[PDB]
């Protein structure tokens, strides 16, 4: 369950696909000279929560705005697999998160 | 060449003194002379010295040697038995529609409890014969209507396209050089509307 | 170039009045009927009388007419009593395997009453594949609320993507299509050679 | 009645008539006068009275009625099959018309 | 091809016809009014045409029935039984126009409602040819005089040739006769019964009342 | 019950009307030097017969042809009232009955 | 359009309209002039019609519902392509007595016929309609008269014979569109001399 | 069949016909050809084929048959209500005549 | 209503709208104005009003709503299937949009 | 120049605790209280001696002071226990007829917890009308989800529209408003060619 | 928790965020950073963290979410009603945004 | 009536503008390409127009938000917090054409599918006026220099008049600017966010004395 915080990265990739039975949206956060941060959100199980739809809309908005972002990523129980996106922040437009 | 009525049409018990029963008419000499099969049947059924009547002749018994002798119309009607033929014949042909264009209705025929017939002519030559009756046939219900149009075209002399069914062949016209079938329809010629 | 012919089982059992094909169905075209020997033979068998039927861009003179297909104009014969309609959905029976098409842009949108949102994915100015999404029907109805957001974004901004489809369901929404149309299952805005694609 | 059926050729229907049938109330008589073309005024063939039965139970016009009307209107020469039965017309006897065929030419109607 | 020879039945003898000819009642050249028989009625006779037939059989048939009527009149005690009929053999020229051809041209010019179906049917059946205003004695070639004695049933047929006749290689007009639209009220086609013959054909042959009926009222049975 | 035979008269009048419940047709026969002969035929007892229809058609034909006619009229039991038409004949067209 | 015409009463309108511009047998399409001349029908239609629905009339249209109830001019059958056509029943039992009504010196003109319904004629005098009279074998009190009346009517029509026509006012017919005359059940035709007892 | 009822004005019946009905044996067809006055010979309105049903179970002439004979004989202009149903006449389609009214003037027949 | 479905090609959505549905409270109308490219300003095709139903019981955006927003924003020529039903928009009638397809070229939008 | 006065009946019985007016209510202003003579009369009979009440832009002194309405900066009076709140929704009882305003732009947004989303529609730099929508209450609450999408777009774009309102419900969300506020029923983008604005 | 509701004027939403709600799983937090226009970087009003609850059981966007997105995109000055409740955002406390109204001018926003 | 006075926000000081004026990037006089911002992109800047606004409030609002960005950058440790912005008061003549007027004329000439709804919405909202090729120093009347210290929150506003200015009784062109149909591929209307400002209006003010983030207006106009 260890979570990691990332600041002033940009959304380079955004994908919405099927991962077996469940639906999954994944994003790639980029910062010059840093390794890419891959964070996913899955609708597993999932109980009636707008959480998946709300976070997807916010991630699309962050991609469409070409703005810098701040994100909290919980480590995946499986190594190599991208982490779970818990929090997402759109940094000041034309600016940076402090 | 005249139309020969098939052997099967020959009435088993002929007409009494020229009065052929309803639905039958007196056989002719030319029709009997043209039917070899009927002449063969006649020799086996006709006893010794008996003389039989025909429309335009007489038939002599087997003691004479089966002689078909000519006579004026109705002369042979003086004798007890007259040779009659059933005017209706079930051909067994398909019920397909057959038509003849630019024909005029002429030479009418009518008999007791039977058919109304007409001869359809083109360029002064007989093309086909068509009959209708309210008493018998497949198209008997259509008679009441068809007779009204047939009367009109006969009265006016208007060129028509006659429709017939070869399912039933009629032998009402004696010594006919034309075939006679059941009247199914009449359509007045219209060259502009592609009729005749 | 050749067009996709909807198979015989797509035709509705009864035609439609006022040129208004029922929801989840659309009018059969001249080119589709001409390219279908199965439909032409089916119609010759079931059509009676001097009946002329409407097609999307022409007419079908059936029954006693013989089965003649005449050219027309879009909806030019919708004033006729009966219009030939084909069901847009078809359960292919094919496996749920992932099929993808890289470097494609979403173009030529299509939508209809109580049915599906469709897009034609093109590359080098030529159609590659058609993909559809809907909240009303299909195996992937739950994906619609999500896919419509991605599709709207990539459409308006003209984003080159990798499109994912399921061949379990084939659609015939597009008239005289020079491409096949399947169920939309994924949209990926990714870098070349990425695992996210 | 007359002993046998008479065949009268080149006959034109000069007059037509309608009257009731004495023996049967469900039937009536369609009568007329026939005349042989070119025959002498003194000859009996110049005035031949004829009648034929009409079923009043059956609606419509019989083939004989239809033809009679047409041949009378157009004065067409006929081959008439008359008798043996005799019916009453204008208090005098009239031969029963059982069959009639229009003349085709000199051959059938000499 | 148009006919070079036309025939006409008449009661007038050759001594009168071979010297005078055939002259029309008036100057009403209306095609419909003649073919309807309106311009041939008693007290309305003003027709500009002389009715003839290209068919001799048609004129022969009419003579035959007029002969039978004389026999019928004798039996009714209204005549002697004697009858004299004439069939004139006339050479046709460009003054002779086809009755059927003239009728269908009139209908093609003024519309279907301007004609009568039976007027056209009659013109074709009569094989009619209309000679405008007059038939000169130079055109009448021969005559067939048919005498009948109603009492004995004896028929005498004698032929007579015309000395005044001019031999020419002329035939009937191949073009139809054209006239203005009829403004007169026409109910139907006037015909003489037993057999059905046009009013003009029958009235012109008659010479010193004739029963004329509308063809439309008898064409269908009642 | 006395019947009278009239010859060579012409149909001047022809009427088809209702006489109470039943249908009736009447004709008037005319000859120049004579009085008009009025005869009527009723459907009264011919509800199952075709007698009325046949006779009416024949009388219309006689009127339409403008020909001379012969008719047998049975006297009416009431004076002034037209007689009953029993027989009708169309005399030779353009001629007379003998 | 033209006033003074016979207006079929409100009870003649059918409960449901007709598709393909094909009014059912024994009914015919309501006209512009008939609807305009009928306050009862106009009020009935305003009450029952809903939406932006345009209905067909014989020679025009009725813009009902949200349109307010506007009657527009057209052409004969010019709006039969519409979904619904307004139809009126041609027959009406008047309740009037069986008394004889006659019209002298009239000629039968302008014939009318329709599927499984009456044969009609317009009886005129001095080039103007006097009365309309109809005969039918399918319906009405005088169906048995048809086979007889049709023979008399055909004769007087083709020959243009001036007659005395007899009608029964027990049944009124609305077969003729925009009629400047009333139409009743034909009961008799008389070819007679003036002042005759046969008339 | 045709989608809706056609109203053809100033039509004159040029030809009449009778034929059997294919689908029902207890009925027959009374057919004909109608022509629009003043119309071009090339125009389809110059020869409009039409048919109407006749019940063979019922004896006599129907109101449509009576009118047809009269308007054909007198060449009277009509207002013909044709379709939507199409019947067969001389191997080609013919519109069903459901109603016909004679023309009064230029008002009803423009 | 209009008698049959109209197919209007080369149509650009010039304006969009939202309004309630009079007959049903559980539904609403998504309306707009479409204009035919190259059409005259006086022509009725230069401002075609249209509407389509939206279920208020169901949350989210329907396929027709999603396409309308995209094609309106990008001014894309369309092939619209309008009618037969008519709805109310700005007090005047508007054809029901049942189906819409974007134009590919001259072949599907002439 | 003249501001909209909220009716006396809207005054919340148990006011907000330390500025926190309950959901569906907002703090009353000095200008709104000064403009309502009937509310001032009610206030004098309910207010006990030596008691101080809070307002948005002021304070209200008890009956012992003589009912004094004293001005203060925004939220200064929120330090006190009881704050004067007014229920933002008022059932006017007016007919449900459609009222529209042409060539107006959506500006100055307003939003509160478990309550309405409001906008001020402006023409020629002047406030014309106010319109609100909420998924929580009102007659047109089901229409909120759709209306908010078009309202957001016209707000973002600044596109001139014809705004449709129902005067059945009057809203008092905007403090010291020189415009009337009603329930949003429809929005139609201006089209001069199509006779819209 | 702060003792009373704070009214901050001329505030611009500089950053927006989304995170889960610790005490309730059926609810989430829509957070952000608000800054007073022209205020000094050292001043506490230059950095005002705020949060508001979002019901995850209800589908769609709440009035506060819709306004927040619009006022963040367009950097519109606001009157923010913050507190008394305090929520967690980026490990630090954030005032609860209960109401927000856009600035009309210098009168309402001095 | 056309405006006699237009305003322009810029980073360039008056000792530069009052002597050099404003010169357009190139000769691309295409109306649509400028209003969609295509002719104002980095490495694609060839527009023949100089963006100005008839509304001073619009230029004031943009300056105010550019000032707030400098404060945001300081808080993020990416800047000093200091900001200097200029609002130039320019006298308009027949060389100044209405942006909205020029757009709607282009759409009326080449059809609805030849334009973008948001490009027209933006031009109206910006109250834009396009000066063709150059704004000479003789037209530039005054300047409002706005200095801000992000650390103290102190704002200094100083006015400066131009000596090279020539006074005339002229106003903007009442007729729209007309150009040929755009053959270039235009996806959407390029805008700078927070607040939404046209690509040309924002890029022309920017001067090097971190690349500008431009997005399609169409992709953000509706919420996701």
């Amino acid at each position: 369950l260890p979570t990691h915080l990332y600041k002033n990265f940009t959304v380079q990739e955004l994908a919405l696909k099927l991962k077996g039975k469940n639906q999954e949206f994944c994003l790639t956060a980029f910062m010059s000279g840093r390794s890419l941060v891959r964070a996913c959100l899955s609708d597993a199980g999932h109980e009636h929560d707008t959480w998946f739809d709300t976070m997807l809309g916010f991630a699309i908005s962050a991609y469409a705005l070409k703005s810098r972002i701040a994100l909290t990523v919980e480590d995946s129980p499986y190594p190599g697999t991208p982490g779970d996106l818990l929090e997402l922040q759109i940094c000041p437009l034309n600016g940076y998160c402090e | 060449g005249i139309v020969i009525p098939p052997k099967a049409l020959f009435t088993q018990q002929g007409g009494a003194y020229g009065r052929c029963p309803n639905g039958t008419r007196a056989l002719t000499v030319a029709e009997l002379r043209g039917n070899a099969e009927l002449q063969t049947y006649l020799r086996q059924i006709t006893p010794g010295w008996s003389i039989y009547g025909l429309y335009d002749g007489t038939y002599l018994g087997q003691a004479y040697g089966g002689i078909i002798k000519d006579a004026p119309p109705g002369a042979g009607f003086i004798y007890r038995e007259t040779f009659c033929i059933t005017t209706i014949y079930k051909t067994g042909q398909p019920a397909a529609d057959h038509y003849y264009s630019k024909v005029t209705a002429t030479r009418l025929l009518a008999s007791t409890n039977s058919r109304l017939c007409a001869v359809f002519v083109r360029d002064g030559q007989s093309v086909i014969g068509a009959c209708a009756s309210p008493y018998e046939g497949r198209y008997r219900d259509m008679y009441d209507a068809l007779r009204r149009l047939l009367y009109m075209i006969y009265m006016s002399g208007l060129a028509v396209r006659v429709h017939v069914s070869k399912e039933e062949q009629y032998y009402d016209y004696e010594d006919a050089t034309f075939q006679t079938y059941a009247l199914t329809g009449i359509s007045l010629c219209n060259p502009a509307a592609s009729i005749c | 170039p050749g067009i996709v012919i909807p198979p015989q089982e797509q035709i509705t059992q009864h035609g439609s009045p006022y040129g208004r094909c029922a929801n989840k169905t659309r009018a059969l075209t001249v080119a589709e009927l001409r390219g279908s020997g199965d439909l032409q033979e089916y119609l010759r068998h079931v059509t009676r009388g001097w009946s002329i039927f409407a097609l999307y861009d022409g007419t079908y003179l059936g029954g006693e007419y013989g089965g003649v297909i005449k050219d027309g104009t879009p909806g030019g014969a919708f004033d006729l009593k009966t219009t030939f309609c084909i069901m847009t959905t078809r359960n292919t029976g094919q496996p749920a395997t992932d099929h993808y098409y890289s470097n494609v842009t979403a173009t030529r949108l299509l939508s209809s009453t109580n049915s599906r949102l469709c897009a034609v994915f093109v590359r080098s100015g030529q159609p590659v594949i058609g993909a559809c999404t809907s909240p009303y029907d299909g195996k992937y109805w739950s994906m619609y609320s999500r896919l419509r957001k991605m599709l709207y974004l990539i459409y308006v901004a003209g984003i080159s993507v990798r499109v994912h489809v399921s061949k379990e369901e084939q659609y015939y929404d597009y008239e005289d299509a020079t491409f096949e149309t399947y169920a939309l299952t994924g949209i990926s805005i990714c870098n070349p050679g990425s695992s996210l694609c | 009645d007359v002993p046998y059926v008479l065949v009268k050729t080149n006959m034109v229907v000069t007059s037509v008539a309608m009257k009731p049938y004495e023996v049967t109330p469900t039937r009536m008589l369609v009568c007329g006068i026939a005349a042989k073309l070119g025959a002498a005024a003194s000859s009996p063939d110049a005035h031949v009275p004829f009648c034929f039965g009409k079923d009043l139970k059956r609606p419509g016009s019989s083939p004989m009625e239809v033809m009679l009307r047409a041949v009378f209107m157009q004065q067409r020469p006929l081959r008439m099959f008359l008798g043996p039965k005799q019916l009453t017309f204008e208090g005098k006897p009239a031969l029963e018309l059982i069959r009639m065929v229009e003349c085709s030419g000199k051959q059938d109607c000499p | 091809d148009p006919p070079a020879t036309v025939y006409k039945y008449d009661s007038r003898p050759p001594e009168d016809v071979f010297q005078n000819g055939f002259t029309a009642w008036g100057n009403n050249d209306n095609v419909l009014e003649h073919l309807t028989g309106r311009s041939c009625q008693v007290g309305s006779s003003n027709s500009a045409f002389v009715s003839t037939s290209s068919s001799r059989r048609y004129t022969e048939v009419y003579l035959e029935h007029r002969m039978q009527e004389a026999v019928e009149a004798e039996r009714a005690g209204r005549g002697t039984g004697h009858f004299i009929g004439y069939i004139y053999e006339v050479r046709a020229d460009n003054n002779f126009y086809g009755a059927a051809s003239s009728y269908f041209e009139y209908v093609d010019t003024y519309g279907d409602n301007a004609g009568r179906i039976l007027a056209g049917a009659l013109a074709t059946y009569q094989s009619g040819y209309l000679a405008h205003r007059r038939i000169p004695p130079e055109n009448i070639r021969r005559v067939t005089r048919v005498y009948h004695n109603g009492i004995t049933g004896e028929t005498t047929t004698t032929e007579y040739s015309n000395a005044r006749y001019v031999s020419q290689q002329t035939r009937a007009n191949p073009n139809p006769y054209t006239s203005r639209r009829s403004v007169a009220s026409i109910v139907g086609t006037l015909v003489r019964m037993a057999p059905v013959v046009g009013a003009c054909m029958a009235r012109q042959a008659e010479s010193s009342a004739m029963v004329l009926v509308y063809y439309e009222s008898i064409a269908y049975s009642f």
